[PDB]
């Protein structure tokens, strides 16, 4: 048999098979550094 | 599985897409609802 099937969707079928559109955010927040992310308004740094 | 409750019918090449969970038309709600959700496992084998 061929691995894939294919799914015709139609209007007319319901919620539980109708197409659903998602996306997966994957990210770790505990490694150490970090080049992205962060809606914040910085400060001046104290230093003492 | 408690009971298979296994099923029988034949065909004809052009009902084997409306053997399917969810679908419409004249066949498969004449005669076999075959509803959406239904664990399943539909064998289709050439009888000619």
């Amino acid at each position: 048999y061929f691995p894939l099937q294919s799914y015709g969707f139609r209007p007319t079928y319901g919620v539980g098979h109708q197409p659903y559109r998602v996306v997966v955010l994957s990210f770790e927040l505990l490694h150490a550094p970090a080049t992205v992310c962060g809606p914040k308004k910085s400060t001046n740094l104290v230093k003492n | 599985f408690t009971n298979v409750y296994a099923d029988s019918f034949v065909i004809k090449g052009n009902e084997v897409s409306q053997i399917a969970p969810g679908q419409t038309g004249n066949i498969a709600d004449y005669n076999y609802k075959l509803p959406d959700d239904f664990t399943g496992c539909v064998i289709a084998w050439n009888s000619n």
